[PDB]
């Protein structure tokens, strides 16, 4: 139920016009920025995580 | 009487101890499982969503 | 008219630069309140130095890749983002990095500037493949606040805040009678330029400094529901209120013409049932 | 009543006799928490040969399932009512409409897993405003019977009990109306004859040391069960016919006599001010005596 | 009290057993009980009744 | 929880471990906490299981300790126990 | 190194007697929601207000009673008393007397005018006296506190659920603040809907005070128990107890230390009383002239 709903919501393909084109500097910086601003319902951005 | 420090004592008692939870009908063995009890205010048993 | 403030502290050092401090017994709802206030200060109002620009010789656009360097320019800028630097008293310093040879070009190879302190000298910035390969670059380090991407207006994503990640949990606190108290557990992931505790005390200091400018006796005997007889007898003795009754003593009441021990017993029972008795002094009857 | 109804909620309240309605057109003479007095004949003058009707209201009664059944007046003194008009609301009814619940502001959305699998999350404000608070009356009962070992007695005198425990009990041993009782508290004091046995020698010594001296009787009193409590709103006592009756069966009796007598005074008041106010309009017609009739006694 | 032999011997019997007068045995009974009852050590043994 | 899979790894066929744990806990309860290292928390069952995890207790080793303990019981007694038996004939 | 721009209450728009719009000027971005939520959270639960906690109505014993001459039942009356909005000067408990005879509504305006007590809504209906020979006389206890403290959170009196918090609703807006300098400033507009107990500015300074005070930095058997029971636990006669208290004998430990000689020498104690005291003390294994040698410890 809800868990799936949550995960699916955060893991969804999108046009992603708002948050596209960001190098994550790794999962940590990506997380910061994601909570921050410009990222909503995920984004089409490449992440640096090892 | 419920005199204070009885509570903290009860906390000391259940430490590391586990209780069995069961729901009828018990169709398979997972109808009964063991959990570590966390004392809570209120009259309801709180169950973990994954089980 | 108080509130439960500072009580019992715990510190879980997950590592040399990652800790978990816990402030215990904060009144319910204060978990998210302090959690969000602090999470908001930490994620944007912390003071830290960060790489904002880089000038590498021979390189023009981020699409370039370098002759004699393992990783492409993008990966190099990506490495430069993680350059942890602590500068004395300036809002901009130029670091020069000249390196020829084979192997990793770390932050320790950066030209030693007197003001500039390099937190992690073993921080790899590059990897020169051949022994005739060499890099010469000017890394710009500026002081600022929060995460300011390169897209803002070579340029490199600025992570001015010294803190990488914030997390919080509300968890029910123990604490004596009150029971519905919580404890805010803040998970911090800093870069070691700044200590966790001082980052917290600086966030708190910024917040507080932002708030610096806003800193039964008169009831009738009938309410006792005595027997009709007892009530009438008491009224006959000019005892019309509870206050009048509680002043009389057993001896005195038994001396009055119409009340007996059955009745007196009744009066003591009904009075005792309400926390009252006979022979009560109120010393000041009345005002 | 629900903000979204089907239009059947009035008829249900009407057909179930919990709600009180007016038999004929009339005017409300009196409104009380206890009763409603209605003066008929306002429209079409249906009542004849005496006038008016008194509706007593059920108040804080206890149902089979322990819920409280009570009626509340929906009308005000001097109000014009027609035939079949609502007078009092019963339990779970609002202005003659069926009220089985409350209208709450709801949002449809997941919340931190607290509404997982049909579970529901609520605002503390509901408790704050006493929404979904329910009144309940429980009935407890005790019997004192003849035993082969001697009579069970309902008495305030119970072995080895402090005055703290006995504080809310009257002379008889029965808790007084209005007292707050909590789990373990005594409702009705009762002693039973002991089947009896000599104690163990250690107890002999203990008793001797503290000199309490044992008693022929054992404590059998009715106590409030765990998880229960509240305010004592009634006591009923029945004693064998021609049995030695004490203050227990005398006070309540006397109270019932006073209530019945007042129940006659109010009915004769309503009947008097219900018939004479009709004979006056008849006497005036023909033999008009305004300032003259309001002097001599009503009889 | 019958802790020994299960029989609550009379004061005269115990007194005769110890070669002392009944008054003596009553006196030592009384001081024994006095020692028992006093507030020191009273805790534990006390509060047993309810 | 407590890395139980590893504890079971120390003693094949789950069941046996339980008995061992139980027996060990009884020992703990009966006399002197003693034993192997000493997290000092979460009572006898957790302590026994954790002890098992570091292969501290062992099925055979417990038996060896008991066998030695039997010899310890032999100690004292011995000549004095032999006295009680030699006296009677 | 640019020092932060701090806020200060700049405007107060009283939309009504109990609804206002407070505005803090020149706040750096993102701080709108931060302070907005911190403050909204303090205001909606940590505010101090007066509330009715007990009520003593004449003739009424249990809240379930219904009154001769009163339209609504006692429960409805207490529920009405819950909504009694009172602002008291400087006290944590005040008794209000309400005497009313007649026909019609008995409102808060009929409450006996106390100098300290301010009644926010005088037209607030507490009762409805039906007949003209009907009358109520009640003593309403109003206390100062915090949050919602129900009657269940525990004498011929009744208890009423305490709703101490003065504020009903809070709302906020972030809105860009003016001034050509810096340009990147906002202004927090807090819309308040209170019950009229508290002023906007002081509510803000109190929310802020609670916030700031939460942030106060981050740093890094022997003897018999019966001896400490009050003499009332002995259940003596009223007279004996009062005499003993009059002799500074408030606990069992105090009593068992005194001797018969000393007690009889006191002005108010005679042979009867001393006999009673020895009887009750002996009944619990105690006596007079008991040495406890060490009165007391700490």
């Amino acid at each position: 139920q809800d868990v799936v709903l949550g995960l699916y919501y955060m893991t969804r393909d999108c046009v992603n016009a708002k948050g596209e084109g960001m190098v994550l500097t790794g999962p940590k910086e990506a997380e910061r920025l994601y909570r921050s601003g410009l990222a909503s319902l995920h984004a089409r951005v490449k992440v640096r995580i090892t | 009487r419920e005199e204070a420090v009885v509570w903290d004592i009860l906390d000391e008692v259940i430490r590391e101890h586990p209780v069995l939870l069961n729901r009828a009908p018990t169709l398979h063995r997972l109808g009964i499982q063991a959990f570590e009890p966390v004392l809570i205010e209120g009259k309801a048993i709180q169950l973990h969503p994954l089980v | 008219t108080e509130f439960l403030k500072p009580r019992l502290v715990d510190i879980e050092q997950v590592s040399s630069t990652h800790a978990k401090v816990t402030l215990e017994p904060l009144e319910r709802g204060f978990g998210h309140t302090l959690g969000n206030a602090l999470r908001r200060i930490l994620l944007s109002s912390m003071p830290g130095c960060a790489v904002t620009e880089v000038e590498i010789d021979g390189v023009l656009h981020e699409y370039s890749t370098k002759e004699g360097v393992q990783e492409d320019i993008l990966e190099i800028l990506l490495n430069l983002k993680g350059l942890a630097v602590r500068v004395q008293g300036k809002d901009e310093v130029i670091l020069t990095l000249n390196k020829s040879g084979i192997g990793p070009v770390t932050a320790a190879d950066i030209t030693h500037d007197g003001d500039v302190e390099i937190v992690k000298p073993q921080h790899v910035i590059c990897h020169l493949t051949d022994e005739n390969a060499s890099i010469s670059m000017r890394i710009k380090v500026q002081r600022g606040r929060g995460y300011v991407p390169a897209s803002t207006r070579l340029l490199v994503d600025a992570c001015y805040s010294p803190v990488e990640r914030i997390a919080y949990n509300v968890e029910a606190a123990r604490v004596e009678q009150r029971t519905d108290l919580d404890k805010l557990v803040i998970e911090m992931e800093t870069n070691g330029t700044i200590d966790p505790e001082e980052a917290i005390r600086r966030a708190a200091t910024i917040l507080a400094e932002q708030l610096e400018a806003f800193v039964i006796l008169l009831r009738p005997v009938d309410d006792l529901e005595l027997t009709v007889r007892s009530a009438n007898c008491l009224k006959a003795e000019a005892i019309h209120y509870i206050g009048d009754l509680v002043q009389r003593t057993e001896v005195e009441l038994l001396k009055t013409p119409n009340l007996g021990k059955k009745s007196l017993t009744e009066i003591k029972d009904v009075l005792a049932s309400r926390g009252l008795s006979l022979g009560m002094r109120l010393e000041n009857w009345p005002p | 009543k629900p903000l979204v109804g089907t239009g059947m909620e009035r008829a249900v309240a009407v057909d179930s006799g919990v709600t009180a309605v007016a038999k004929r057109g009339g005017v409300v003479q009196y409104v009380d928490a206890s009763r409603i007095v209605i003066k008929v004949n306002e429209d079409e003058m249906y009542p004849g040969e005496a006038g008016i009707d008194i509706y007593n209201l059920t108040k804080y009664t206890r149902s089979n399932q322990n819920t409280c059944i009570n009626q509340m007046p929906c009308v005000s003194l001097g109000e014009p009512v027609e035939r079949g008009d609502v007078l009092a609301d019963g339990p779970s009814t609002d202005l003659g409409e069926l009220a089985l619940g409350q209208n709450m502001r709801v949002a449809f959305m997941p919340w931190n897993g607290y509404n997982f699998e049909d579970s529901i999350l609520v605002s503390e404000r509901v408790v704050q405003e006493d929404r979904f608070t329910t009144i309940h009356i429980q009935e407890l009962a005790c019997v004192s019977r003849d035993t082969k070992l001697g009579p069970e007695e309902i008495t305030a005198d119970i072995p080895n009990v402090g005055e703290a425990a006995l504080s809310k009990l009257d002379e008889s041993g029965i808790v007084y109306i209005g007292a707050e009782v909590t789990g373990g508290d005594i409702l009705v004091g009762k002693v039973t004859p002991k089947g009896e046995t000599q104690l163990t020698p250690e107890e002999k010594l203990l008793r001797a040391i503290f000199g309490e001296k044992a008693s022929d009787v054992k404590d059998s009193s009715l106590r409030v069960p765990n998880g229960v409590s509240g305010t004592v709103i009634d006591v009923q006592v029945f004693t064998r016919d021609g049995v030695e009756k004490d203050k227990r069966a005398l006070e309540i009796e006397e109270m019932q006599l006073k209530q019945a007598k007042k129940d006659l005074s109010e009915e004769l008041q309503i009947l008097e001010a219900g018939l004479f106010s009709r004979i006056r309009a008849v006497l005036v017609a023909g033999g008009v005596e305004a300032e003259k009739l309001d002097k001599l006694p009503r009889d | 009290f019958g802790i020994d032999m299960n029989t609550d011997y009379t004061l005269e019997e115990v007194g005769k057993q110890f070669d002392v007068t009944r008054e003596r045995i009553r006196q030592i009974e009384a001081k024994a009980l006095r020692k028992l009852r006093h507030p020191s050590r009273s805790e534990v043994l006390r509060s047993f009744l309810d | 929880r407590v890395t139980v899979q590893d504890a079971v790894e120390k003693i094949g066929n789950r069941f046996d471990l339980v008995l061992v744990a139980a027996r060990r806990a009884r020992q703990m309860q009966v006399g002197g906490k003693d034993p192997l290292v000493p997290e000092e928390n979460d009572k006898t069952t957790v302590i026994a299981l954790r002890e098992i995890e570091e292969g501290l207790i062992n099925n055979q080793i417990l038996d060896v300790r008991e066998r030695q303990e039997q010899q310890e019981q032999e100690a004292a007694e011995l000549q004095a126990v032999t006295a009680i038996a030699e006296g009677r004939r």
